[PDB]
């Protein structure tokens, strides 16, 4: 479920075609306020443990606005994710 | 705290202690001839007799 | 007093009319007048509240 | 296999902003009742036999 | 003279932080106004009602009350009468203006007493001690007809008689009527009279003392705890070299 | 600067947009004339009357002050409603934040008005008190405590008046704040125009142009204000207010001030309490439903004639409903008033909303 | 979704705060 | 909003005189009656018959009230 | 909505040390809000006539619900004012502060117009104090030659002190603390263009912190000690900062044998009944005051805050102290040595501020070999 | 002034714990009370001797004036 | 107020002095009688409006100081009144 999860959320870069239009909203958003170069979840595991969360690179001036929109998405799965959404991820 | 303290200014603002004391009215019925009404200022309000 | 179409009372505020019960028969008013207690004691005196 | 105290008040009351919500309002007025009335009890103690509500009985019948 | 005589310290039951007036002292303090001070000073801040439930039930109150002759009006007839008091009504003023009571006192003025306490250094320790300090002019002091000598007055030479003495008066409860007593229970009153709001401060400097007691504490919690991120932090310098 | 000097302006913007710095001139003159007349003015009932009169007799030139600011109040309203008028007919109300905010300045300053002319506790301050506070009484289950709490007691008096004269005093200067929002929202996106199109290609700077068309506009104020106030100060004004408060007897003619007229008469023909408080509510809180009843696929009414005709329909019968808020209860004004209310209501959500409909049909859009 | 739930939880607190505050 | 950052126009031309070169009331009577004539005519119709409908209410109601207020309306 | 409430309070950058003097800043909005809620309050029921002023404020301490804890809580909310003021002053000049010179002068305004406002407010309840306090205040424009005299009637509306005086005073008391507030939030704008000074006297833009939650919580810990203070004066000694005389209705024909001012005026009242001539008084309690904006002239140090200045921190203490002694001597009556000790704090006074402080300042530059 | 224009830093580290992880009142009297101690110390020789000086003046003025006030044998 | 109006200052004091008005507390604290001056309001002809009702059958006359701009139709309406005064018209009985 956390790997559907970081698939919604997704990974980025300033080369993908997608854009203004891809399905992840914070893909979308950093994409069209150019707000990094790119980002990408992860789940990294280990034996009892492990990290799960996200990488970013940007622009001085972008760094709380991703992080802002990156943990709004983190929050909007826990109480609100879609059954389409999930489908997709 | 701030549920005293509100309500302790909104307080302020109802009817203050001289304003709550009432009492009653002896009104003279010999002085309203038939066909009239007769009013008087009782309780802060017209009383007709 | 003596106005509006009951020779009871009339309102002139928004056009209420009552008639010499108090009590409303036409315009906006809901209710009739309020009747305050009372007693009519000795001579010719009515002690109001 | 037993959580302690906080651990539970966390799990049911604080977790949900919902229910933190619901037990401020729960505990205000449950707090109010008990303060109100230990304070008051409080003051009265140290000023017992002084207050009105104290010597009333001796003139009242009204 | 330009001496002064500071008055001391009595330790009045609402003295204490948290202590509030002696209620039945009130009561006989009150008798005291009324039977002894309100046929030259006046109190026209005080009226039948605020005694109730302070020292006097309702029905006493009225009763009260209804022992005084006051001026109402005008009738039908455009005239004034006179009526018994109630509950409404202020105490009764002794006389109609300023003018007039220094004309019924050899030209001093006994002033209004509703602030008495709170407008005079020393409260009722003042007054306390100035009813009960009146005592002979000392020698080489001759006094104008009309003042008495009392220490504790400033220049000590007051227009007022020493107005009680043992039995001067007859409580309701019995409590004997010595000077001092008499002194003690019309200052409680006094006091009443000038902060009728004055149990009623305490008991709620008793709440704000405890629920501060709570609170300073626990937002202090709530500060460290934010602050903790900060406090605790490590620094260190990496230059390349 | 920037907020005034180099503000960007249509270059076509009509003396209809001068009603706007008029209403700032309006909102300073009374906040002056205010001021100096609170200096002279007491809120105690047994002085508050006897305190005007002593303004208008021996306080020197107390008498201009007192009816600048009486005639003020009602060149504050003129100025008011033309603005309101200018913004419907233009479409300046879809500028969302700016149009909800000016209905909040509307009430405001209904409510100040209301307020002072309680002041100087003759009749009318009276009565008005009464009724206005009285409709709060309208609300279910606690309304009349809402009303006595606001009285300070059982029945209007002292408590009252010497409140109302705070209230009096402190909400112009926070009606003052609300304009500077009202203008902050406005700023961003700059003022509209009689075409209702875009002015952006064709911008000027508010200074000069605009400086002096308005300083043209204040003059032409100040002689409207003082042909009334030195000439006839008293023709806007009721004889009733000249009669000292008398709880015992409310006046056989009573009647609102004229710029409240309309409501008054909207209320007064609806024979239920709590109908007639929710119309007369109901027929200022429209303004705020205007923006979702714009069916037309252009902003002004210039280009739209069906409209304009409604237009004036609406003007005509707010003149109608003036008109009737003046007259005594009976026939057939009853009658009259009641259609004149309806039809308030039926041209705004229905009729307009249709004309705009039929309007784009016939453009084919 | 969560909104009734929470919407329900928000009208209990609003009711009870007015009853109580009230 | 500022000037430089409105919107974008290309190819217009706009020629002005200084105001000290000319007058501040050119043919103001010969051409502005023609003009306000004009204006007036282009919206009587739409705003004028509502007023008269007023006036004929006006003038109809109080009649009305008064011929109801005596004996022999 | 979100911006300007944000960036201008939640991400607004602070130094990561600033301490609690740095606390009375808001402490002095929380006093202005409070006195502007009570004022209001109590503008509900107070009359302005002079027959009624007195009586409408006893009205409010006995029959208004609540009406006494309003009332003291604004009279001793105004008490409160000035200690946060002084305070706030006190930091100002400890860590030169006052070299935001814009918002120290706005300052400086502030200080007047709380002074002119407290005055004004003390004269409504129609006690003696109040009076007496409207009469001689009043009267320090008689001292501006020429015109003086003319000022002084025109600000009474006659000859004397009467109704005209305090019905304008209810006016002008009513309108001045908004006018207050409108002028703090231009304080605080022109502070937001440098952000805050702090302990160090050093830049701490390598070292800033987010305001919330830092300070938003630090700055509510603040506001329960002030109300802490502030409620143990009201509801245990509501008094005690005030004076018995106002308990006394206002006569005309009688000055109090040991009138005094209230205790925050006690330092400049000392300092102007030192001087036996009439202008130098009133010149000197002007310029008592007025100096401040001087201060940022004054400046020798090369270091910004005292806190490495050893020399300078003991003047400082000294000035202070020097303030402590001409309170008292305010309270005193105008007899010896009194009188002497009094003129000798007034000269102090200045002589610290014009001369000791700039010279211990330049006396540090050089044992630092700068 | 923003986050992101105040300065310019380089080569700087910093290492953070979470609230949630550490304890808010950390030797809280063991640490507190030596500090509170120390700037004491190190403040007062700056701040209580003019506040002596007052004291002095109080004392020597009030006493010296309650004697004038007194017993002239004349 | 009438002094510059339409009497001299000393017609106006002349005037003034013509009435008795009542003054006081004295040193004794009791009210007094003196001549007017031009500082008192006219006299009042009751002490309040119940006397006047008494004294009129029980109408109220009213104050007369803003009686023009208290009453629709001002001076028009005033000269009317007082110039107005007829015999009932047939039917119309008026009670005493
Ligand atoms: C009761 C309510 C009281 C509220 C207070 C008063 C509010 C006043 C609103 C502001 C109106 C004044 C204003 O600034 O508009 C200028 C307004 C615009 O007229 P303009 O400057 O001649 O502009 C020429 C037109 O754009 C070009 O049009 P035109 O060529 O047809 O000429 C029109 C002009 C000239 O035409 C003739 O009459 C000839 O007629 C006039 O307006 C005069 O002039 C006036 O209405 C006031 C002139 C008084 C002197
Ligand atoms: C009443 C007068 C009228 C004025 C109105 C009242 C307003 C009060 C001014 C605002 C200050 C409030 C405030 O923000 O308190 C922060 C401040 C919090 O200090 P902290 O969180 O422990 O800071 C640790 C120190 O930086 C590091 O210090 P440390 O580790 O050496 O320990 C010192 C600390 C603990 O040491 C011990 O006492 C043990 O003692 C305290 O500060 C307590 O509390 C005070 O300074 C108490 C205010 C005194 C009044
Ligand atoms: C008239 C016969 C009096 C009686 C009975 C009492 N008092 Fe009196 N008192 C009287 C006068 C004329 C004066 C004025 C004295 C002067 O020289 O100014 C006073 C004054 C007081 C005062 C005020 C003292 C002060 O500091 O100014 C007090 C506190 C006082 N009186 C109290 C008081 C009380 C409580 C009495 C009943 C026990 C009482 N007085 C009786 C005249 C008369
Ligand atoms: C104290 C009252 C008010 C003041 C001081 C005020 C002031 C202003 C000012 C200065 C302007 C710009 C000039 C203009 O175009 O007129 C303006 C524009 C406007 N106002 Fe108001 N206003 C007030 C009340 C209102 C009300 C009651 C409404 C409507 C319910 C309103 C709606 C608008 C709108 C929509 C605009 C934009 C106009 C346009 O660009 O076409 N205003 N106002
Ligand atoms: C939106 C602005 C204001 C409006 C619309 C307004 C309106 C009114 C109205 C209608 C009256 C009744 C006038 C009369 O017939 O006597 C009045 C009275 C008064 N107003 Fe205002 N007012 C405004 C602002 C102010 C301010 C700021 C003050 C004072 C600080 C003020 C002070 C007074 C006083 C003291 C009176 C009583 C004397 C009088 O009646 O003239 N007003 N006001
Ligand atoms: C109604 C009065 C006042 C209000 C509401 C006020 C408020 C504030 C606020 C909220 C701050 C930021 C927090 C702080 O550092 O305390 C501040 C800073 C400051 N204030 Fe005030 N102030 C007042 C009076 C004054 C006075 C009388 C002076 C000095 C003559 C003054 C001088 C300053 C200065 C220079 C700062 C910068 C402090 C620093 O960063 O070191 N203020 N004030
Ligand atoms: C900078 C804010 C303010 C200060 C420093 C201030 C100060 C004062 C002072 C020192 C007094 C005399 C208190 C006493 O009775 O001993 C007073 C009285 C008064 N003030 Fe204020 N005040 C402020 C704001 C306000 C405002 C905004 C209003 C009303 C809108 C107001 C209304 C009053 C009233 C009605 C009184 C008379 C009643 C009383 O004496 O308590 N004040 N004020
Ligand atoms: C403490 C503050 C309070 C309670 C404020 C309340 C404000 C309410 C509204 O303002 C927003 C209100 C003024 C506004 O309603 C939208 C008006 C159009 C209502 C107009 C209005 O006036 C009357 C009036 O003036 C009178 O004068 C002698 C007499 C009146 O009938 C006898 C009326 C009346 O029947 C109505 C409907
Ligand atoms: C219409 C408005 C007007 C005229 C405002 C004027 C404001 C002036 C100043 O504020 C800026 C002023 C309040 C301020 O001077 C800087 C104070 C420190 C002055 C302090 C002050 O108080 C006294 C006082 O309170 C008294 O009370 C009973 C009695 C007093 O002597 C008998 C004084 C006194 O001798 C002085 C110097
Ligand atoms: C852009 O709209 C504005 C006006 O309309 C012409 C004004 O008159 C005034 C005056 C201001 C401040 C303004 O912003
Ligand atoms: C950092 O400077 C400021 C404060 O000091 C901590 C404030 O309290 C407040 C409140 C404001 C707005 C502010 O800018």
């Amino acid at each position: 479920a956390l790997q559907v999860a970081n698939a919604i959320i997704g990974h980025y870069d300033c080369t993908y075609g997608g854009g203004a239009h891809l399905s992840s909203p914070l893909a979308s958003i950093a994409a069209t306020n150019k707000l990094c170069q790119s980002f990408q979840t992860f789940n990294i595991c280990y034996a009892d443990t492990g990290l799960l969360g996200a990488h970013f690179v940007c622009d001085h001036m972008s760094i709380d606005d991703m992080m802002f929109v990156l943990q709004g998405q983190w929050m909007r799965l826990c109480t609100s994710a879609t059954e389409s959404e999930v489908l997709r991820g | 705290a701030a549920k005293n303290v509100v309500s302790q200014f909104v307080s302020s603002m109802s009817a203050s202690a001289d304003v709550l004391a009432m009492s009653k009215i002896e009104i003279k019925l010999s002085d309203i001839p038939e066909g009239k009404n007769m009013a008087f200022k009782w309780r802060g309000k017209p009383l007709f007799v | 007093a003596n106005a509006g179409d009951f020779g009871g009372y009339y309102c002139p505020c928004h056009g209420s009319h009552y008639d010499a019960s108090g009590r409303i028969r036409k315009g906006p008013a809901p209710l009739n007048l309020e009747v305050p207690s009372y007693e009519f004691t000795s001579d010719d005196m009515v002690i109001v509240g | 296999v037993a959580p302690t105290l906080t651990a539970r008040l966390y799990s049911l009351l604080f977790r949900r902003t919902s229910t933190f919500a619901l037990t401020i309002v729960v505990g205000a007025l449950f707090f109010e009742r008990a303060f109100d009335q230990g304070a008051d009890a409080i003051y009265e103690h140290i000023n017992e036999g002084k207050l009105w509500k104290h010597i009333k009985h001796k003139y009242e019948n009204k | 003279s330009d001496l002064e005589l500071h008055p001391p310290s009595y330790p009045w039951s609402h003295r204490g932080l948290l202590s509030s007036l002696d209620h039945t002292s009130i009561r006989r303090g009150f008798q005291v106004y009324k039977q002894v001070c309100s046929s030259c000073h006046s109190m026209d801040y005080v009226a039948y009602r605020h005694l109730v439930g302070v020292c006097y039930t309702e029905d006493e109150a009225k009763a009260l009350a209804e022992e005084v002759e006051v001026q109402d009006g005008p009738n039908e007839d455009g005239e004034m009468f006179m009526r018994p008091g109630k509950l409404s009504d202020y105490f009764p003023k002794p006389y109609p203006n300023p003018e007039a009571a220094r004309a019924a006192n050899n030209g001093a003025l006994p002033p209004d007493l509703s602030y008495i306490v709170r407008a005079r250094h020393g409260g009722e320790d003042y007054v306390f001690s100035l009813l009960t300090g009146y005592c002979e002019p000392p020698t080489g002091v001759s006094l104008r007809e009309g003042l008495y000598f009392n220490p504790y007055f400033p220049g000590q030479a007051i227009g007022m008689a020493p107005p009680i003495y043992n039995e001067v008066l007859e409580f309701d409860d019995g409590t004997p009527a010595t000077m001092s007593q008499v002194a003690k229970d019309v200052c409680t009153f006094l006091r009443w009279a000038a902060e009728p709001e004055h149990d009623h401060r305490k008991r709620m400097g008793l709440k704000m003392l405890l629920m501060m007691g709570l609170l300073l504490p626990l937002v202090y919690a709530m500060k460290r705890h934010k602050w903790s991120v900060l406090k605790s932090r490590k620094l260190a310098y990496r230059p390349p070299k | 600067n920037n907020a005034f000097i180099d503000l960007p302006a249509p270059s076509n913007i009509s003396s209809w947009w001068n009603f706007g710095s008029l209403l700032g001139i309006c909102l300073i003159l009374q906040i002056l004339t205010g001021l100096f007349l609170a200096m002279h003015y007491t809120s105690d009932t047994t002085t508050a009357f006897s305190s005007v009169t002593h303004i208008c007799r021996d306080v020197n030139y107390g008498w201009i002050i007192r009816y600048m600011h009486a005639n003020g109040a009602s060149m504050f309203f003129i100025c008011l409603y033309m603005h309101v008028g200018r913004g419907l007919y233009y479409g300046s109300y879809t500028f969302l934040e700016t149009w909800n905010i000016g209905v909040i300045l509307l009430l405001t300053v209904m409510a100040t008005a209301f307020m002072g002319y309680v002041l100087p506790w003759g009749q009318m301050s009276f009565w008005g008190a009464t009724v206005i506070t009285n409709l709060l009484s309208a609300i279910p289950y606690i309304g009349t405590n809402l009303v006595e709490w606001i009285w300070g007691g059982f029945s209007v008096d002292k408590a009252t008046l010497t409140r109302f004269f705070a209230f009096h005093f402190i909400l112009p200067f926070i009606i003052m704040a609300i304009a500077m929002v009202h203008l902050l929202f406005l700023h961003e996106t700059g003022s509209n125009n009689p075409t209702g199109i875009s002015s952006d290609v064709d911008k000027i700077p508010f200074h000069p142009y605009y400086t002096i068309k308005d300083i043209l506009g204040a003059l032409l104020l100040i002689l409207a204000l003082m042909l009334l106030v030195l000439f006839a100060p008293d023709l806007l004004g009721d004889p009733d207010n000249y009669t000292p408060a008398n709880p015992l007897n409310t006046p056989p003619h009573i009647k609102p001030e004229w710029y409240f007229l309309f409501a008054y008469a909207i209320l007064r023909s609806i024979p239920n309490k709590l109908g007639g408080v929710l119309a007369l509510a109901f027929s200022i809180l429209i303004l705020a439903l205007i923006p979702l009843l714009h069916t037309s696929k252009q902003r002004s009414m210039m280009f739209r004639p069906l409209s304009q005709c409604l237009f004036w329909a609406l003007v005509a019968d707010l003149l109608t409903l003036t008109w009737i808020g003046g007259q005594p209860v009976e026939h057939p004004y009853i009658t009259i008033g009641q259609l004149a209310s309806v039809l308030y209501f039926l041209l705004i959500l229905v009729l307009m909303p249709t004309a705009g409909t039929i309007e784009n049909k016939l453009l084919k859009w | 979704r969560n909104w009734v739930p929470t919407a329900q939880l928000w009208g209990a607190v609003g009711a009870v705060g007015l009853v109580s505050a009230t | 909003r500022q000037f430089g950052h409105l919107t974008r126009v290309r190819h217009v031309i706009t020629y002005s005189l200084s105001p000290f070169e000319q007058r501040a009331f050119p043919h103001y009577f010969s051409k502005g009656i023609p003009n306000v004539l004009r204006r007036t005519r282009a919206c009587i119709l739409r705003v004028a018959p509502p007023f008269v409908a007023f006036y004929l209410v006006y003038t109809w109601g109080t009649q009305e009230f008064e011929k109801s207020k005596r004996k022999n309306p």
